[PDB]
């Protein structure tokens, strides 16, 4: 039979005064009782999260803006489990609707770039404040913000500045808020890491490929958010999900090139020129690197040692050099067989040309 | 007179210094014949003569038949061996 | 700048086995193509070569028809099947 | 006549344990020699040694079976699976049915003592 | 405007050089055949430049249309292994490549002249300096072109070569059959 | 060189729009032969279906398989379109109303119909998988085997008129169209035309590969669109070769007595009404033969590669190398060898 691998018990009780009795063995038909809300399930991390939540029958409310990106989530659970709402941070009633009946809330909002309708401030600060005020009004028992690694309130990067302001506002309205701080995530169809090193015609670094970091598999961060949504010990806490092994950019690129058996192209042209070329590419409608991210190329990962980690959740986070084979074998060209010699004499026995 | 001599020389050199395969040898033969025909047709124009163009059309015929026979011979080699390796004839 | 000259630039810029009939068809396309292309000068000089070059091209075509005859009666282009239907007779020793 | 496929063995029930010993050993040998093919044909995310480990486990499963007819049945079923795998009939899912372990740890609480099973109503 | 079309022949010379180097350096031979097609096209261009478009078209419909179709028709069906251009394997030929290049070029250029002193035989080849006047006469009455002339001489004055090319083509039929087709029955 | 630009754009617009609506004409003609209708819902009687199939395919992803080439699958359809289009230059719609107006127009078309094969040749190399490289070989052997038969007809009729100028070949057909003395060549030329375009009943590879996982033209996006503007244009082009070789091209009823009766002078109206009449004869002929491509498609079943190569090299070629002997003899019997003009 199947199992409720996520739950430690069957009768759980939220901090809002709801009783949640589990039903079943933990398969597609089961129900965990819980009702959550994930504000970015359409994206890279939230997709894996809703998959792990709805595999066990947890009701999942998924706010969307594009109707067509989401459809790949309805597969993740039985009927009635995954529920969709059209929402926008510029409409408040939509946010109250999404969070009303929820025991858990999960904020994954945030672009790696600015737009015409949303600057970094409006999406990482004001959006967090709107959600927090609604999480507070309705007194939702749990709130699980995700704010980027290296976040610091004042910093050369505006992204990390906002991400730090989003932290303090959430925690200054919702005191029981949990905050996670993942490091650069990697996996299949990642944004800016392996699909780029494997597809992009040429890389560039305003520094050298020297920015140091601890990357991590995204499935494990999704496992972490699962092991935090249900553990009530994690209120008014902070996490640093970074990973065992420290990797410079050039190290990752060399492993990528080795596994791919193709020579990745890197250039290493200076800062102001790349910063200008990025600025001019922000006028075309599709996402591209933005002036504030080449700024983060000079900002290596400072880890906060006062915050919890994977080992506080009984997790064993994975290593990049093992997983790169699984993640890059599709782009492996595999030109041909090695050393065809000592095969002429064997081929000579077969009929190659029929008449 | 220039272009033909150049294609001819470079193709002879790539025929002689080919340590790789054989299709380059076939190609270099065809390019040598091309360069010959260009030399000859340039001279036939400058002299306003026809014997050059006659020998040119004859070269085209003979070169096509050459490639036909060569590519049957290769097919015989392949019949027996199954692989045309880089350094076999 | 002619309209042909304007057009002829604008348009572009805006493991296994085989049967030997598969290969013979290409290898034989060469000489028959060279025959039909060598026939062009005749059709464009047919008057000036009146009744002499006529007979010459006929002996040309007849010589080429000989090779076509050899090709047909060999049955080169035919595909040959190996898993034959049995046509022996059923005979029982008594 | 409807002829047999590639790696087909005719079903033949041996009358002795001493012959089936040999046939089983040949099957094990073929599985091991063919494991790299089982890694290439199926897009596998782990080692050839781990495949050989699982094969050894599957053969240790029925190591202590002394009834001859049941052994003949087991050998025939194993040759069926070798024919299914080496010819590219199985797809990835039906093959990785044999490798649950390699997939990521399913959650946190995997009960092993009584009290946890009781809290999860599995006792 | 005038001199925009002055150096087209030099351009074709440079391009033929490029395509030869590319035929020699390419990894997969299929690409080398494509570059051979580029070379036959450049030759057809040059022949149009010097006033023989008929041969340009005969080339495009013979070489490219048949021979190169066949070359791809072969390399598509055969397992022609290779050895990508390298430095450990082919560098050793550089001194001999260079000596052979210089000598063969200078000889192929000196050969075409009848002067007795050697250096002047090459300095005559490098004398491409003067323009050729073209006068207009009125003696040609018909619409005879190069193809008509070729038909006239090939079918009257040189009939024997035609009636021998028929036998060359009979070889082109009959040899490949004998080689490929096993007359076991 | 302004009007040269005007004349190019007119021609390109007319040809491409004719191709787009040949798709719709194929579908509606084939439908009414099948006792159904339509496309008749995407426009005012379906006159916008082709542009809808296009615009859908241009907003579609450009997806390239893992083990494939990119450049070959991209340029090869593009070069196919180009080569198929430049054959339109030598095609006359009036006496000298031609963009090219070359004296070697037949040989230009014949060399470009030889360049056409490379699309099918490079398709199989877009798939490093092994079976596609044999399926392309089947589809190349049909084309190079049938181009011998189309050419041979070009030469047979040029025995009647000793000039490679297309306009001159058409002007000799004032006396009689060359489809009357050489009627069987009309069937042969139309059969071989249908073959060279790989059209039914000669659609062996597209069907044989539609069953298999590959060996077909598994493209997507824009390359689809170019391949379907290069098939439906090679069709008109090969139909045009039939037109100006055998069916009189632009010729029609002598419009001498009419124009004499109605005009009195050579104005810029008579030139227009003349060019209208000529092009209309040329157009209705292309229409009847495009109808015939469709008519044939609706009826006949498919061939197999053995039946097809056997049809060519054992039935058609012997008849033609026979006709190569009967026609020069027929001219020599009667002292009627044509002159060079
Ligand atoms: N992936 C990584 O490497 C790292 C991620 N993070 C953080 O973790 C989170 C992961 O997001 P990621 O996994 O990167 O994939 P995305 O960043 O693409 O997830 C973005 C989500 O936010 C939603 N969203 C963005 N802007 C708005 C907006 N203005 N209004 C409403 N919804 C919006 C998107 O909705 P739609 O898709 O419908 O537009 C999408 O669902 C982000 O908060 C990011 O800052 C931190 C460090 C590294
Ligand atoms: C373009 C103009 C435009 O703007 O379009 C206007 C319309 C709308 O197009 P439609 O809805 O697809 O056709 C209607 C299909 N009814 C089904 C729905 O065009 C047309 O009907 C055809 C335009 C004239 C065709 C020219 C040939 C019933």
């Amino acid at each position: 039979m199947n199992s409720f691998e996520n739950l430690a018990q069957d009768v759980n009780i939220t901090r809002s005064g709801k009783t949640l009795i589990a039903k079943g063995t933990g398969g597609r038909s089961s129900r965990t009782g819980y009702t959550a809300t994930v504000f970015g399930a359409n994206g890279f991390l939230g997709s894996y999260l809703t998959a792990k939540l709805a595999k066990h029958g947890t009701t999942v409310v998924v706010p969307y803006r594009e109707e067509m990106a989401k459809r790949h989530l309805k597969v993740t659970g039985d009927l009635g489990v995954v529920n969709f709402l059209e929402m926008d941070l510029r409409n408040l009633e939509s946010i109250d609707e999404a969070v009303r009946h929820s025991d858990i809330v999960v904020n994954l909002i945030g672009r790696e770039y600015e737009t015409k309708n949303f600057n970094y401030y409006d999406v990482h600060v004001e959006g967090a404040r709107r959600i927090a005020e609604a999480v507070k009004k309705h007194n939702i028992a749990r709130y699980i913000h995700v704010s980027a690694f290296n976040a610091e309130i004042d910093s050369p990067s505006e992204f990390n500045h906002t991400k730090g302001l989003g932290e303090q506002v959430t925690k200054d309205i919702v005191p029981w808020a949990t905050i996670v701080r993942p490091a650069p995530m990697f996996g299949r169809e990642d944004k800016w890491f392996l699909d780029r090193m494997a597809r992009s015609p040429c890389l560039v670094s305003a520094n050298k490929f020297q920015e140091t970091s601890n990357p991590v598999h995204v499935i494990d961060v999704a496992a972490a958010l699962e092991r935090i949504c249900f553990d009530d010990s994690t209120v008014a806490q902070t996490f640093e999900l970074y990973g065992p092994q420290k990797f410079t950019q050039k190290q990752i690129i060399d492993m990528v090139s080795e596994t791919l058996r193709k020579e990745v192209r890197h250039i290493e042209l200076p800062k102001a020129l790349y910063q200008a070329y990025t600025k001019a590419t922000q006028a075309i409608w599709w996402p591209t690197y933005s002036p504030d991210q080449v700024e983060r190329q000079f900002l290596s990962q400072k880890i906060d040692p006062s915050a919890k980690t994977f080992n506080d959740l009984d997790l064993t986070p994975m290593e990049l050099p093992d997983l790169m084979f699984k993640l890059i074998r599709p782009y492996r060209v595999n030109t041909f067989q090695h050393d065809v010699s000592q095969l002429e004499n064997k081929e000579k026995t077969f009929v190659h040309i029929l008449d | 007179m220039f272009i033909g001599t150049i294609i001819l020389v470079l193709s002879f050199l790539g025929f002689v210094f080919n340590r790789r395969n054989i299709i380059l040898a076939f190609i270099c033969l065809e390019t040598m014949l091309l360069g010959i025909n260009l030399i000859l047709l340039r001279n036939s124009v400058l002299f306003d003569d026809i014997s050059g163009s006659l020998f040119a059309i004859v070269i085209i015929i003979l070169a096509g038949v050459e490639s036909a026979i060569g590519l049957s011979l290769l097919v015989s080699y392949y019949r027996l061996r199954g692989v045309i390796n880089s350094y076999g004839i | 700048m002619n309209t042909f000259i304007i057009f002829i630039i604008l348009i572009p810029i805006v493991r296994l086995a085989f049967n030997a009939a598969f290969i013979l068809v290409a290898i034989l396309f060469l000489p028959f193509d060279l025959e039909i292309s060598t026939l062009l000068p005749y059709v464009m000089s047919i008057y000036l070569v009146s009744n002499y070059g006529f007979t010459i091209v006929l002996l040309f075509l007849l010589i080429l028809i000989i090779g076509f005859v050899y090709e047909i009666n060999t049955n080169a282009l035919k595909i040959n099947k190996h898993n034959k239907p049995n046509t022996d007779s059923l005979i029982y020793k008594l | 006549a409807i002829i047999a496929t590639a790696f087909a063995e005719t079903v033949k029930f041996s009358g002795s344990k001493q012959e089936l010993q040999k046939r089983t050993l040949a099957l094990y040998r073929q599985f091991l020699r063919g494991a790299p093919t089982f890694a290439d044909l199926y897009e596998v995310q782990f080692s050839i040694p781990t495949i050989r480990t699982k094969i050894r486990q599957e053969f240790e499963r029925h190591r202590f079976v002394d009834d001859l007819s049941i052994q003949n049945v087991l050998y025939a079923k194993g040759h069926m699976e070798y024919q299914e795998c080496i010819n590219f009939w199985k797809q990835q899912a039906q093959f990785l049915k044999y490798f649950p372990e390699e997939d990521d740890i399913q959650g946190r609480h995997q009960p092993s003592n009584f009290v946890d099973k009781f809290l999860k109503n599995r006792a | 405007m005038m001199y925009l079309t002055y150096y087209f022949i030099e351009i074709t010379i440079f391009l033929a050089i490029l395509c030869t180097i590319f035929i020699i350096s390419a990894k997969n031979p299929m690409v080398s055949i494509l570059y051979m097609i580029a070379l036959f096209v450049i030759a057809a261009m040059y022949l149009y430049l010097i006033g023989l478009g008929i041969f340009s078209l005969l080339y495009i419909m013979i070489y490219i249309g048949a021979i190169a179709v066949l070359f791809l028709f072969i390399i598509t069906l055969l397992d022609i292994n290779s050895t990508e251009l390298s430095v450990k394997s082919n560098i050793r030929d550089l001194p001999l490549v260079l000596i052979s290049l210089i000598v063969l070029t200078i000889s192929g250029l000196m050969i075409y002249s009848n002067d007795s002193i050697l250096i002047n035989k090459l300095l005559e080849a490098f004398g491409n300096d003067y323009n050729t006047i073209i006068t207009q006469d009125w003696f040609n009455i018909e619409n005879t072109t190069l193809l008509t002339t070729i038909g006239n001489v090939l079918l009257t004055n040189n009939a024997f070569i035609l009636l021998v090319l028929a036998i060359v083509l009979l070889l082109g039929i009959i040899g490949p059959i004998s080689i490929t087709m096993k007359h076991k029955e | 060189m302004i009007i040269n630009i005007v004349e190019i754009l007119i021609f390109l617009v007319c040809v491409l729009f004719s191709v787009a609506y040949l798709t719709v004409a194929e579908r509606k003609t084939l439908a009414y032969m099948q006792r159904r209708l339509g496309p008749n819902f995407v426009g005012y009687y379906g006159l916008l279906q082709a542009f809808a199939d296009a615009v859908k395919l241009l907003l579609k992803e450009i997806v390239l398989p893992k083990e494939s080439n990119y450049i070959i699958l991209v340029i090869s359809p593009l070069i196919t379109l180009i080569t198929a289009l430049i054959g339109w230059v030598v095609i006359p719609l009036g006496p000298g109303i031609t963009l090219g107006e070359l004296n070697l127009g037949i040989l230009f078309s014949l060399a470009i119909g030889s360049l056409g094969v490379f699309g099918s040749l490079l398709s199989g190399w877009s798939s490093n998988s092994k079976y596609s490289l044999l399926g392309s070989i089947r589809s190349t052997a049909q084309l190079i085997s049938y181009e011998l038969i189309l050419t041979s007809i070009f030469i047979i009729i040029i025995m009647f008129v000793s000039s490679l100028n297309i306009t001159t070949i058409i002007e000799t057909q004032r006396v009689v169209w060359y489809c009357i003395p050489l009627l069987p060549l009309l069937l042969i030329f139309f059969i071989a035309s249908v073959a060279e375009t790989a059209r039914p009943p000669f659609d062996l590879t597209e069907s044989e590969s539609e069953l298999v996982a590959g060996y077909f033209t598994e493209y997507s996006g824009s390359p689809f669109v170019f391949f379907f503007l290069a098939e439906y244009s090679n069709i008109i082009l090969i139909s045009a070769f039939n037109g100006y070789l055998l069916l009189g091209g632009y010729l029609s009823f002598n419009y001498s007595y009419l124009f004499n009766i109605l005009f009195n002078d050579y104005s810029y109206v008579s030139f227009l009404f003349e060019g209208l009449i000529n092009s209309s004869a040329y157009a209705i002929k292309l229409v009847f033969l495009m109808f015939s491509f469709i008519w044939v498609r609706a009826a006949f079943p498919r061939f197999t590669y053995d039946n097809l190569i056997n049809f060519c090299w054992i039935i058609l070629l012997p008849l033609l190398f026979g006709i190569f002997l009967i026609i020069p003899s027929t001219l020599y019997i009667f002292d009627s060898f044509p002159t060079l003009i």
